[PDB]
């Protein structure tokens, strides 16, 4: 299962609205997770099961979708939300695979 | 076409189903497991035990 | 039984908006559901369809490739991801459930939601 | 990565004979295995399946109630206990390993053994 | 865990082939044992763990099975092999129980 | 088959109070025990588990890091040591003995103590 | 798993037939137990695995169900059986959670 | 193979009754089962279905919300918990096993029980 | 390697009887032993276990509290103090030695005594 | 599902093109696999799902079809590839069945 | 809660290097763990998994037979041992903890280490 | 929305050749397709049609029993397996997609592939 | 439990990186030790528990593993450390068994 | 901290040989000891063990009934009396000391002797 995210680069300013879309080459049902890797650190889970929020993650982040189309939405971009966001799938009999990740930059 | 659930279907075992290990199964600890004493355990002497004082 | 949507609001043209539709009181994983618009001054118009499994979708000719309808049977929800929004898309969006039918031809939309208002303007 | 059987021989009709199948070179407890006959003058014929745990077993309609397939993940060994043998069952018995599939619909038999000859005659 | 043995009585002659079947009411994994009690003596172990052979037992005795169906196979019956055979199970959290026992008689 | 709690009383918020659970009439060192709260106006609520040896313990999310459950097989006693109590934690505390089960999935709580009231107030 | 019971309060007389319904927010298979707490005492086990009966409990109490619908049926209400009954679930990977309790009252 | 029910008797209108159906001689966890009434002076009438797991269920239009069917694969039983019984529900209730079919359209009921008489009257 | 018992006989119901079991030829202090009954007309039945030091014992549910198993490693001798005998309790009592196992799950009873007679009648 | 193959015996020379036709009495969708059993050995999987090649299979082998008509094409016959080829179907609700097998012989 | 890796460095191709992963602040013997690569110019890549006990283990198809993953529950430490390192295997290695899931289907990787750099060059 | 074919070449008369057709950019499992020849010196000519499911096929009168057409909806492919070729089959084979139409009569071929040259000669 | 070593003989020079692998027939958990026997001398303890170091042994030696795959790693070889290395296991209920041993020679 | 043995030499088959192995520089009365063989062409082999008192003894299965190990706490010496020697007993005999461990599972052999050669041949 190959996961690709578009757009690969997403310029945005503080207080804007950002959507990052992850597409799966095969149906992954609702099994999907979104990460956030600021440079020099280790990625932190943000969304699991494609809809829920990991404890401690601010309410800005949200996700939606099922099947092969997914989307991570930020209702209000903050000064510390400029990092690479990744996509993961863990299906029934499919192993864990990650997308190439999109980078959010200041505008 | 009728997009509903088709209530008359085959409700059986589907014998040709993936008979394998399901690699994505829960790899955690299963907290709700038998916390009892395991009455059928090795009652022998454990020859490899601390032979010091 | 009940069927309530959410996720409405006002966004600028070209932005992306995600709608939701939570179903309760019935087995949601059994029915294929629809999204229907209501532009004031015009009658209802159909938008998409989800085939009880997510396997088959069909969209209106004017929203093909900008709208993505997808359903989650586990949490009893619907989603309609709307991309590249335009000023034309200002309308109230409804959820619809296809009635059980004893044939291969589907049926009408019996259970309708209360509708959410989506406004696109500058 | 090898898969070898044993336990064949010549037994009279009505007598019970037990087969074994030792698996080496791979993790045996992850695969559901099959037993397959090859009667000379006929093609391969399926016999039984063991569901990776011993939880589910299915048999060919001609061996139900006389063949019992059971597996031992601890020793990497299969067993097909054959009861009330008849002259029909003279055939070569093969072990088969089900391929991993990224779905729920199963897959074909990739690893096959070398076959043990079972002769039932007076 | 109710253990049942069948057939209860099995007539056989010297040099024949004898198979005794032991069935467990629930899955007992591979933990099972076979005994042999000649009249007036104490039983002696034959097979432990349902497959292995006890030290000093003749190679004639053999057994196989796992789960709920266990069998004991004697390749060549001997004139000292006419005795009562018992089936024992010791599962993980289950206690030790015995079957009723089959008697192998002279045909 | 007797199971008696102790150690109850009245404490100020933020103070530490330790409970005990003296077992009688059975092999205490053979069973895994639980602590269960009963706040009047609500049903029973689970607190902690002790795994027959002290090897494994699991707590409720609202008491993790403040409640330390430990057992003493030599004197047949339990101990739920509370630190940094709050006005939420006023309830009646029960011990529970996990029923013997011929499986790996545990069992219900057969033997319950009489409970000691813990009151947190100023 | 949020556990709910119905009815919250049940009025009945001696010799009647009483059913108490426990409904699970998620599937709990057959892992469920029914308790009985007389006022001022500690709850006592009545039914475990949602169908079997604990040793010593009178044969009046019986239960059935699997998945998310469970019931406790008393064929003959005695003066002893006027107390609050609790529903507990212990699923495979879930922790222990109890119901709100239905009180059986004299009529 | 055998399929025997129990739990019949006489109850007053408005009360609840639970039926059981023990399956013996075949693998019960592989078959989706049914419940069928037989009112004297009328023909058989279908009541409910269980989808081999408890995952999916369907009921007759006149018993929705009053009858709940659930199965326990570990003990080979069925349970049709009947609530809010009426004088209409006087009938004999049978179990049915769905025959194996090499398709996706199901098959007929091949194994039937002997039925339990349920009487609702005052 | 020998296992010889004694202390049997005939006593009236309600009395107490003490059996013994002298072991020789092997390190008796290394082994957890069992007691096993044989009532004619019925297969063997387990009675008690002693855990190699006296820490843990387990009895059959029908002899709990009336049979007290104990051992003395300095004399290589078991003791089964029997109290409140009933007409059921007449059988032949065997000692059993647990075979050495290279795991934690125990093993079968390899060495058995010659059995002793315990008869109860009026 | 009755499965038949034609032609039963296919004479061919080294470097020739070989096509083997497998016909199913019912619709088996795309669930079909092709085997190869040289004399005295055990069959080796070549094609699974009627199109994909098993790892280690030479690129010469190829297969195609759906429904009830399947073919296996050897682009260039080698001296290695002279063996009996078997056709298997594993439909959704149908059990595994095998064809009679066509034998490829030197011309 | 803290999870940090170690043991990285620079080695020549064909040599062996071993990584360690010390987990602190949480019950390590309860979690299944992973190893994840991050090659610059590429996305994250999964490498191996350990099943909370050492009982089961799966690898990426490109590292089968060259990488060994094993855990030491007593010291709260992981180990991925590399054999026959190639030029491809230059990346940053992270340990990933599998989130607690109230089901049988696992969950995502929540707690990630700071990672260590492994360089293979001549 | 791209349609490409493959599998061409030059083969002597009487041999079997299999063509293919790759579909991308659209939902291939929703459309019924065609195969069309273009023999130089003559116009186009229909060859085969596949009915969106494999349920129905139809052929030109001159290729019945020699050309078989089948499609794999999972891989988005078409196959025209050609048997017993003649010199008259020298042509360029196209794929054609039948356009969506709001009737029960079909539509013209809207999307055409590029074509693969198949030549039969001695 | 049978202990095997790979490679049997490993040639290395001064300053080279040395890795020696010990494999177990049955899982020995973490209990394992590594010994070093120079010709004509008595073997000495280097690693106990398979991870910790014996006091007085230089930090050059290190080991890791669990279950059945145990390896001993020498970061920087010295002309002292040229000796025969033995792998010992002492499981819970298993007796002490030694591997055949590997020998390192100057390249 | 020194361990030196003695009593070696060459003896005929069937004869009995007794060694001595004295300890200096540490409290020999507190540490259990082992005997280890080294035969040419094969790795090390374990022989016997003393449980710090001489109370418990374990031998290799190949030397049971012919070897006898004992200690003299007053003189800090080990005695291993070999009886019925065979030609297969030619090896180097090593005294070993068990390391101190703050647990119950023992520890590896930290202090070793120099070895005595005992050869049995005609």
């Amino acid at each position: 299962i190959q996961m690709t995210q578009s757009p690969s680069t997403l310029s945005a300013s503080v207080g804007d609205r950002v959507t990052i879309t992850c597409r799966a080459s095969q149906s992954v049902s609702t099994w999907l997770a979104w990460y956030q890797q600021k440079p020099g650190q280790g990625p932190k889970l943000l969304i699991y099961e494609a809809s829920s929020l990991e404890s401690g993650v601010p309410s800005r982040f949200s996700g939606s979708g099922s099947g092969t189309e997914f989307t991570l939405t930020i209702s209000s971009l903050q000064p510390d939300d400029f990092a690479t966001y990744y996509c993961q799938q863990y299906n029934s009999y499919s192993f864990w695979t990650f997308g190439q990740g999109t980078k959010v930059e200041i505008k | 076409a009728n997009p509903n659930a088709n209530p008359n279907a085959n409700p059986n075992a589907n014998p040709n189903a993936n008979p394998n290990a399901n690699p994505n199964a829960n790899p955690n600890a299963n907290p709700n497991a038998n916390p009892n004493a395991n009455p059928n355990a090795n009652p022998n002497a454990n020859p490899n035990a601390n032979p010091n004082a | 039984v009940q069927l309530v949507e959410s996720g409405g609001g006002v966004v600028q043209p070209g932005r992306s908006l995600t709608l939701s539709c939570a179903a309760s009181g019935f087995t949601f994983s059994n029915y294929g559901m629809h999204w229907v618009r209501q532009t004031p001054g015009k009658g209802l118009a159909w938008v998409a369809i989800i085939w009880y499994d997510g396997s088959k979708t069909y969209y209106e000719d004017s929203v093909k490739g900008r709208f993505t309808i997808s359903r989650d049977n586990s949490k009893n929800t619907l989603y309609l991801q709307m991309n590249s929004l335009r000023v034309d898309d200002t309308a109230v969006y409804y959820c619809a459930r296809v009635r059980h039918s004893s044939s291969r031809h589907g049926s009408a939309f019996d259970l309708w939601g209360q509708g959410t208002l989506v406004t696109v303007s500058s």
